[PDB]
């Protein structure tokens, strides 16, 4: 497997850097308790489509009622950071 | 002049020169037609493009 | 031993549409009048080492040249040798 | 317009296609909540029970008991000859066996016909 | 949509507890002890004992044994060519007769 | 013969002035030794038999049998332990005496020179058993189980004791050397086919056949565990043994009588195969297995022919063994579970690794996997009955089928897949079970390197 | 520790009787309904979709998550039928009957196929094999002491 | 999975759940990156054509023959993630999670190593022996009368309190445990 | 690296 065991820092840093290359959402403006549908003002098929960028970046799927319903990164960062058990 | 060519190559050879049935004769000559069909496709789908795994 | 050495990764503005078939795929939706949110998010799939890809005939004549050059060689060589 | 998916016994209709659920009617709605209400309610019981550090056994389940008696001891207290009834049992239990004894017998007369008659080639059979 | 402030805080208090029941997972240097209690070379000790010593046990076996009774081992007979001497008696087996020979 | 009754006999004494916490070691200890002695009965010769005196006489049929009998009996004791825990001390010896009557009674009634007294031992059988089933037993149904076994034994049995006393009547002698030596033919009339019947009903009906086996589920289930494999290994065998001993009278009616037990028997088989697949408890499926496997044994022993003999009593030892160690595994499985139900338990393979290897080994031998002496009996039954009629294949193929599947699906549904969440009483096993799993197998694999023990007389 | 009212009871045709049975099985009153009162055995136990086990939720967090179940929630009848193990009623991508249809013909088409390039034989524009002694009389069973006819080769 | 689950489904969840599968199913058929991406805007317009639709009656009425549609061109085969419940992956290491409960029942010579484990255990036990029969007594007083109406259990409200029902789901094993 | 963890297992000692 060889797989390196991904951390918080890692996960938020890739969490940003996919965000970041959403054009829709200016990268300046955006922080890590930034919301998607105030604070940024996207739609509800504007988030389907981050969670199915972040779906596809990790290798990893969010069951539908568990993507629904995430609406920052840092909560999107706790919720993979609790499917895949990390300590720090 | 490969491992397989030895084998396969004289197998389509004595079927092709024997008194048998002409359906199993033409089944056989489009499997190999299909066989190098689906090894073109491993190859073009899994070394060809460009990468689609996770980054 | 592990894979432990801090990698840290790239500046996001490195990756752009430019000088990527992607600017076909932009240019047909702005035609129609869209975009394409996700544009630079793949850039990265065109952009580095993975820029140049090779044809199908290509890739089977992976070693066409150093076994030509050896092929002649050899032959030559048994040519000259044979004729004594 | 696009051919219609067919539903068959072991191919059912999906969800997606199928029209209870969107003809809605508040009726409906309260038949759903009823549902979920009585689920939660086993569920909770269930977590109640489960999560106990004082239990050390297997937590009963009412359901595996009464699915198990139904299905073993439950069957003839509850059965009626009927003419349905009557008539696959007789069937499932009688025919295939004249069935079978039909055929061994055709096959084995046969048999002893041929060997009376000597038009066997019975050569090399030691073992029997 | 979204959480419920319920729903968050429970979350919230729910991985505080697992991460700290994950990292209470680690071993420590001295975590794992065991009581010690006892009571060319490799291949050159490993083809002595696991080829010739079957190799010896078998042709014993072979020899003394399984060919004393009869028929246990059959071999074909050599295939006889024209040209070839035989062994045992020394005889010559003739040659073909000498087929016209053209390409 | 003696040497073996004797010390049998002496078991009781023993058991009944040995000291209130050392019953179970003095019971296994001499239970083993008796079968040690019990191992020189096996060196049978090409001649007619072991006459040891004018009351028993030892086979080579009768050998393989005895030796079994003489060996399951320490690992009764060593099943039995387990639940007799908090029993007092006159009820656990009370269940010993059981046992060891039984033992003495199977000792006795598989040499019996003569018929009548091998009748009386028959049924003599009956009453250890029916008190262990209604006495030991966990479930409410132990009781319509115990009315159920006792009558549909009797009523088969009763006829019998008239067609032997009319025989004796008639022939003179009921010996079986004179009866074997003496035997006339039997012409082809309504009293004679009557007669066929009340011979052979009586051990058809405790094999069982296939229509009347509603006892053999009912028994196994509700019985305890030492009920049960005393029940599979060694009582179901009786009715066999007693089937090919009596067949050499009946002859040349049975060629013909054979037909409506040939087509129950080669229709049953498939069926009960077809049972085992749905079925919601363990020890009912297994027991259904039996029902399988002695439905071929009856097969084997209408088709009257060598290969038939040979394998019949190859399957009978192997189908034993087997069975005795399916409701040893099942019982030690309930023991933790408290439930007997297939799917209530599951993915104990990964708790509890070495009973799952024991599960492997035993669904394998079950499977009639080669070169075990369950597919000896299996092969040699089929040969024959091909010899009977090329149709039979298909049969016995869809049987086999069938038993792979069954097998496979009680091996897959307790051992693999993700264990049930809310079981946390499955204590790491004893030495106790893998000592006794390791002792039901190991004669298993090791008969099979000397199968002409267990091929019976026609050898 | 189950009561003898737990247990399942014979077809009731009141409806106070059918309620007591739906409150039992842990469902709604008018969304049970027990097998037809026929000769078999089924008597009063709720007659579930036959739905398979398969096609469950499979992110729901059930409390078996291998057999997708839920304690104490009424089981099938034929559950082990269902387990994930055995036939599964998953709905396909294309309708059962076209299935059947194209697999059947597609057999049916070969099989007659193969009989007719049976009818119709390949070979080549060759005579038989010729082969020396008698066409290896002596070495095709024997029979040295028949002195069989003797066919003879055309040299061409 | 974590969630609670409500007892229906909104028609914006229904769209966005089809908005998610089409988009899935597009990108199986549609191999390639570029193709991919230039099908699904295409795909976004086409669904975004009817956003502002007023009455449910005629929402309703689409929403259906989309359905249809999907159902019509799914890709028999789609692609599935590793560890999806359809994946190559799925259930590969639920034969290694073991139960926590079974450490209760090692030989004592096994505890003697690992010492520092086993007493970060019965520390976490004891935690768990007194927040059982707190949290106990919270959701008896905190469910409404005649049963709880969906399965979702509320936080710990005071300070030293914890979670409801917390045990077994803090003690998974993990996801991959060896 | 340091990163050791406990793996849950069965008593294999009986
Ligand atoms: C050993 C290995 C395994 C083998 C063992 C297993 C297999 C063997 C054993 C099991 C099978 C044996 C069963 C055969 C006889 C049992 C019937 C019985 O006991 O009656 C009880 C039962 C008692 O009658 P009831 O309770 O007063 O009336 C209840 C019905 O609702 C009233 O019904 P209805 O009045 O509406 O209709 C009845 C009428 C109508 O019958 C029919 O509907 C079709 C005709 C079928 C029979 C004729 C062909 O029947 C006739 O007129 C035909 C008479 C001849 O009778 C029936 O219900 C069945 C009637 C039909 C008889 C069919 C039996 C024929 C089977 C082949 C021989
Ligand atoms: C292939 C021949 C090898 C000969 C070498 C000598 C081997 C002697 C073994 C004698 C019988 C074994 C005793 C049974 C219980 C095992 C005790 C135990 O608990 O194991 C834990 C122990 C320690 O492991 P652990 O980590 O502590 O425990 C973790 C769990 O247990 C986890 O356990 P696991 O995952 O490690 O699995 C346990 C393992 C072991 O458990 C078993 O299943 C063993 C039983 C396999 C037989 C299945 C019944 C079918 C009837 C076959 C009857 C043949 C018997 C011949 C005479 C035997 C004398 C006693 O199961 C298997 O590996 C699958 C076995 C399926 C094999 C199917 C092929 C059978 C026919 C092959 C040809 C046989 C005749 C050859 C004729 C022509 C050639 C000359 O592992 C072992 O001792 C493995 C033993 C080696 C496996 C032998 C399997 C084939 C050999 C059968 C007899 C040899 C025939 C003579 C030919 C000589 C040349
Ligand atoms: C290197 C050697 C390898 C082979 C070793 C083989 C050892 C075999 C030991 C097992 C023997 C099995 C028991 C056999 C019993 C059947 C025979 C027995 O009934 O014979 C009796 C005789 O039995 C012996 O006297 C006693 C043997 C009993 C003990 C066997 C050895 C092992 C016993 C172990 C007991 C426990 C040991 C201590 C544990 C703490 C009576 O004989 P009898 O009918 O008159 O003979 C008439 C013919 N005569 C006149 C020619 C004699
Ligand atoms: C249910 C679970 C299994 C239980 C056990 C099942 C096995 C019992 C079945 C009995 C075996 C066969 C019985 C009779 C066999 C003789 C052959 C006879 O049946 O065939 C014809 C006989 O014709 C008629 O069958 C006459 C008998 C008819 C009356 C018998 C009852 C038939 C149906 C009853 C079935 C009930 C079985 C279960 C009872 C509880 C041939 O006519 P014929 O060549 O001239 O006479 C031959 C005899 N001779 C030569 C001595 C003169
Ligand atoms: C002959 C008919 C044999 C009777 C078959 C008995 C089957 C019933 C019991 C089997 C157990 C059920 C079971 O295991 O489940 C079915 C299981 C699950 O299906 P999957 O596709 O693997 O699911 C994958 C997606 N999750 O699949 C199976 O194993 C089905 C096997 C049944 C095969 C029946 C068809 C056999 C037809 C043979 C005819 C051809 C004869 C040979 C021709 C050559 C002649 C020279
Ligand atoms: C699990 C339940 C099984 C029940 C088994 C019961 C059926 C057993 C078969 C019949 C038993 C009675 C047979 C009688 C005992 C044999 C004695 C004998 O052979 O003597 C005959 C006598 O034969 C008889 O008397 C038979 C009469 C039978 C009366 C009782 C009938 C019982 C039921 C009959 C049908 C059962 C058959 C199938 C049973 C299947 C199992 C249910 C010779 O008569 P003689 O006087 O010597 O004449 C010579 C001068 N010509
Ligand atoms: C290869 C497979 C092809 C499959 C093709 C599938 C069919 C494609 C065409 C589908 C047709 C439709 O759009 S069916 C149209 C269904 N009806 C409506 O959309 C009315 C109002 N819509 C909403 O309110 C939603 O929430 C919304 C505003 C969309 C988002 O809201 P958010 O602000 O919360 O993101």
């Amino acid at each position: 497997s060889d797989a390196p065991p991904l951390t918080l820092e890692a996960i938020k840093d890739r969490v940003l850097y996919v965000l970041k290359l959403y054009d829709k959402i200016d990268p300046e403006k955006l922080s890590v308790n930034s919301h998607f549908m105030k604070d940024l003002g996207l739609d509800s098929l504007d988030q389907v489509e981050i969670i199915m960028a972040m779906e596809d970046e990790f290798g990893f799927e969010i069951p539908d009622i568990d993507a629904e319903k995430l609406m920052c990164p840092q909560e999107i960062v706790d919720y993979i950071a609790d499917k895949k058990d990390v300590y720090e | 002049y490969l491992t397989g060519f030895y084998s396969k190559d004289l197998i389509i050879e004595a079927v092709n020169m024997s008194y048998t049935n002409a359906w199993a004769l033409l089944m056989t000559l489009i499997a190999t037609s299909l066989t190098a069909a689906y090894s073109t496709r491993i190859i073009f789908f899994a070394f060809l493009g460009k990468p689609r795994f996770p980054p | 031993e592990h894979g432990h050495s801090k990698m840290e990764l790239p500046d996001y503005k490195q990756w752009k549409i430019e000088g990527t078939p992607l600017e076909t795929v932009q240019e047909k939706l702005a035609a129609r009048g869209l975009r394409d949110p996700w544009g630079r998010n793949e850039a990265w799939r065109y952009s580095g080492g993975f820029a140049n890809n090779v044809s199908f005939v290509g890739a089977l004549l992976k070693g066409f040249k150093w076994g030509f050059a050896a092929f002649v060689v050899a032959v030559g060589a048994e040519y000259y040798l044979e004729s004594q | 317009s696009f051919p219609k998916y067919k539903p068959s016994r072991l191919a059912t209709l999906p969800a997606t296609l199928d029209p209870a659920e969107y003809d809605i009617s508040p009726e409906t709605r309260k038949a759903q909540a009823e549902r979920l209400a009585i689920r939660s309610r086993l569920k909770r019981e269930y977590l109640l029970q489960y999560n106990d550090p004082n239990r050390l056994g297997v937590i009963e389940d009412p359901a595996l008991i009464r699915w198990t008696y139904a299905r073993s001891a439950n069957i003839y207290p509850n059965f009626r000859p009927t003419p349905k009834t009557s008539l696959l049992g007789a069937l499932f239990g009688i025919g295939p066996l004249f069935f079978w004894y039909y055929v061994f017998k055709t096959d084995r007369d046969k048999k002893e016909k041929l060997i009376q008659e000597g038009k066997l080639d019975q050569t090399f059979n030691i073992s029997y | 949509s979204g959480y419920t402030p319920d729903e968050k805080l429970r979350l919230q208090q729910l991985r505080e507890l697992r991460r700290r029941w994950l990292k209470d997972q680690e071993l420590s240097p001295r975590e794992p002890v065991l009581p010690p209690r006892r009571v060319t070379y490799r291949h050159s000790i490993f083809a002595v004992t696991h080829v010739l010593i079957p190799v010896w046990i078998i042709h014993y076996y072979l020899k003394y044994h399984v060919t004393a009774k009869p028929y246990t081992v059959v071999e074909r007979k050599p295939r006889i060519f024209p040209g070839d001497t035989i062994l045992e008696t020394g005889e010559v087996i003739p040659l073909m007769k000498e087929f016209p020979d053209q390409h | 013969m003696l040497k073996i009754i004797i010390p049998t006999t002496m078991l009781l004494p023993m058991t009944w002035m040995s000291k209130h916490n050392m019953i179970w070691i003095n019971a296994t200890v001499h239970s083993l030794l008796i079968s040690l002695i019990s191992l020189s009965l096996l060196n049978q010769l090409g001649e007619n038999s072991l006459n040891f005196s004018l009351t028993f006489f030892s086979d080579s049929l009768s050998a393989p049998l005895l030796v079994l009998t003489t060996w399951l009996l320490p690992l009764m004791l060593m099943a039995s332990q387990s639940h007799l825990s908090k029993e007092t001390t006159t009820r656990k010896k009370l269940y010993i005496t059981m046992l060891i009557l039984l033992q003495l009674f199977l000792i006795m009634t598989f040499t019996a020179t003569e018929l009548i007294l091998f009748y009386i031992l028959f049924e003599a059988t009956l009453v250890p058993t029916l008190i262990i089933i209604t006495r030991w037993g966990n479930q409410t149904e132990r009781l319509n189980a115990g009315l159920y076994f006792l009558f549909y034994t009797l009523a088969g049995s009763l006829p019998l004791l008239v067609a032997l006393v009319y025989i004796q009547n008639t022939t003179g002698s009921l010996n079986f050397l004179i009866i074997h030596y003496w035997s006339h033919p039997l012409s082809n009339s309504w009293s004679n086919i009557f007669m066929w019947l009340a011979c052979i009903m009586a051990f058809m009906v405790k094999m069982p056949l296939y229509g009347l086996h509603l006892w053999l589920p009912k028994a196994h289930v509700e019985a305890p565990i030492a009920g049960s494999m005393v029940l599979a290994a060694v009582l179901l065998k009786l009715g066999g043994y007693g089937m090919m001993r009596i067949t050499t009278i009946l002859n040349p009616l049975t060629n013909y009588m054979a037909y409506p037990f040939l087509m129950l028997s080669m229709w049953g088989m498939i069926m009960t195969s077809s049972i085992c697949l749905r079925q919601t408890d363990l020890k009912s499926l297994i027991a259904y297995s039996s029902v399988s496997h002695m439905a071929l044994v009856i097969v084997a022993i209408m088709i009257q022919t060598p290969w038939s003999f040979m394998g019949a009593t190859a399957l009978m030892i192997a189908h034993g063994l087997t069975s005795s160690m399916l409701f040893c595994l099942a019982n030690t499985n309930y023991e933790r579970v408290h439930s007997r139900t297939m799917i209530l338990a599951r993915g104990l393979q990964t708790l509890l690794p070495l009973m799952a290897t024991w599960w492997l080994v035993a669904s394998l031998t079950n499977l009639a996997l080669p070169p075990s002496i369950n597919l000896i009996g299996e092969l040699f039954i089929i040969t024959a009955s091909f010899s009977w009629s090329n149709i039979t294949i298909i049969l016995m193929g869809m049987n086999m089928m069938i038993t792979a599947l069954y097998s496979l699906y009680m091996l897959i549904t307790t051992q693999r897949g993700k264990y049930t969440h809310h079981i946390n009483n499955i204590k790491p096993s004893f030495t106790r079970e893998n000592a006794l799993m390791a002792l039901h197998i190991l004669p298993l694999l090791l008969l099979t390197l000397n199968p002409k023990m267990i091929l019976g007389p026609l050898y | 520790h189950v009561t003898k009212d737990m247990f399942p009871g014979p077809y009731p045709k009141t409806p106070e009787e059918r309620a007591a049975a739906a409150k039992k099985y842990n469902m709604r009153v008018e969304d049970y309904e027990p097998y037809p009162d026929d000769g078999m055995g089924y008597g009063d136990y709720p007659k579930l979709p036959d739905r398979s086990q398969q096609e469950r939720d499979p992110w729901y967090d059930w409390d078996h998550p291998d057999l997708r179940l839920n304690w104490g929630e009424p089981i099938h009848w034929d559950l082990d039928m269902y387990i994930r193990n055995r036939v599964d009623t998953s709905p396909t991508p294309v309708s059962w009957n076209t299935m059947c249809k194209h697999l059947f013909g597609f057999v049916a088409f070969m099989l007659f196929m193969f009989w007719v390039g049976e009818i119709y034989p390949s070979y080549q524009p060759v005579g038989p094999k010729q082969y020396p002694y008698n066409d290896l009389y002596l070495e095709r069973g024997g029979d040295p002491t028949k002195e069989p006819e003797p066919v003879v080769h055309y040299e061409i | 999975a974590f969630s609670a689950p409500a007892a229906y489904l909104t028609h914006q969840q229904k769209v966005l759940r089809l908005y998610k599968r089409a988009l899935r199913h597009l990108e199986s058929w549609c191999v390639h990156r570029d193709k991919y991406r230039y099908f699904a805007c295409l795909m976004r317009a086409r669904f975004d054509e009817h956003k502002n639709e007023k009455d449910m009656v005629k929402a309703t009425q689409l929403l259906r023959q989309a359905e249809e549609e999907f159902w019509y061109g799914q890709h028999p085969q789609p692609y599935i993630f590793p560890e999806s419940p359809g994946g190559t992956s799925y259930e590969r290491y639920e034969c290694y999670k073991v139960p926590e409960w079974c450490l209760d029942d090692w030989h004592p010579s096994e505890k003697a190593m690992y010492p520092d484990y086993f007493a970060k255990r019965e520390q976490w036990k004891r935690l768990r022996r007194e927040s059982w029969e707190r949290e106990v007594k919270q959701l008896q007083e905190e469910t409404p009368p005649g049963g709880p109406r969906t399965e979702a259990l509320p936080p710990a409200r005071k300070e030293g309190d914890l979670p409801p029902l917390w045990w077994h789901i803090v003690t998974r094993p993990r996801e991959r445990p060896m | 690296h340091g990163k050791r963890l406990f793996i849950i297992k069965p008593s294999g000692f009986y």
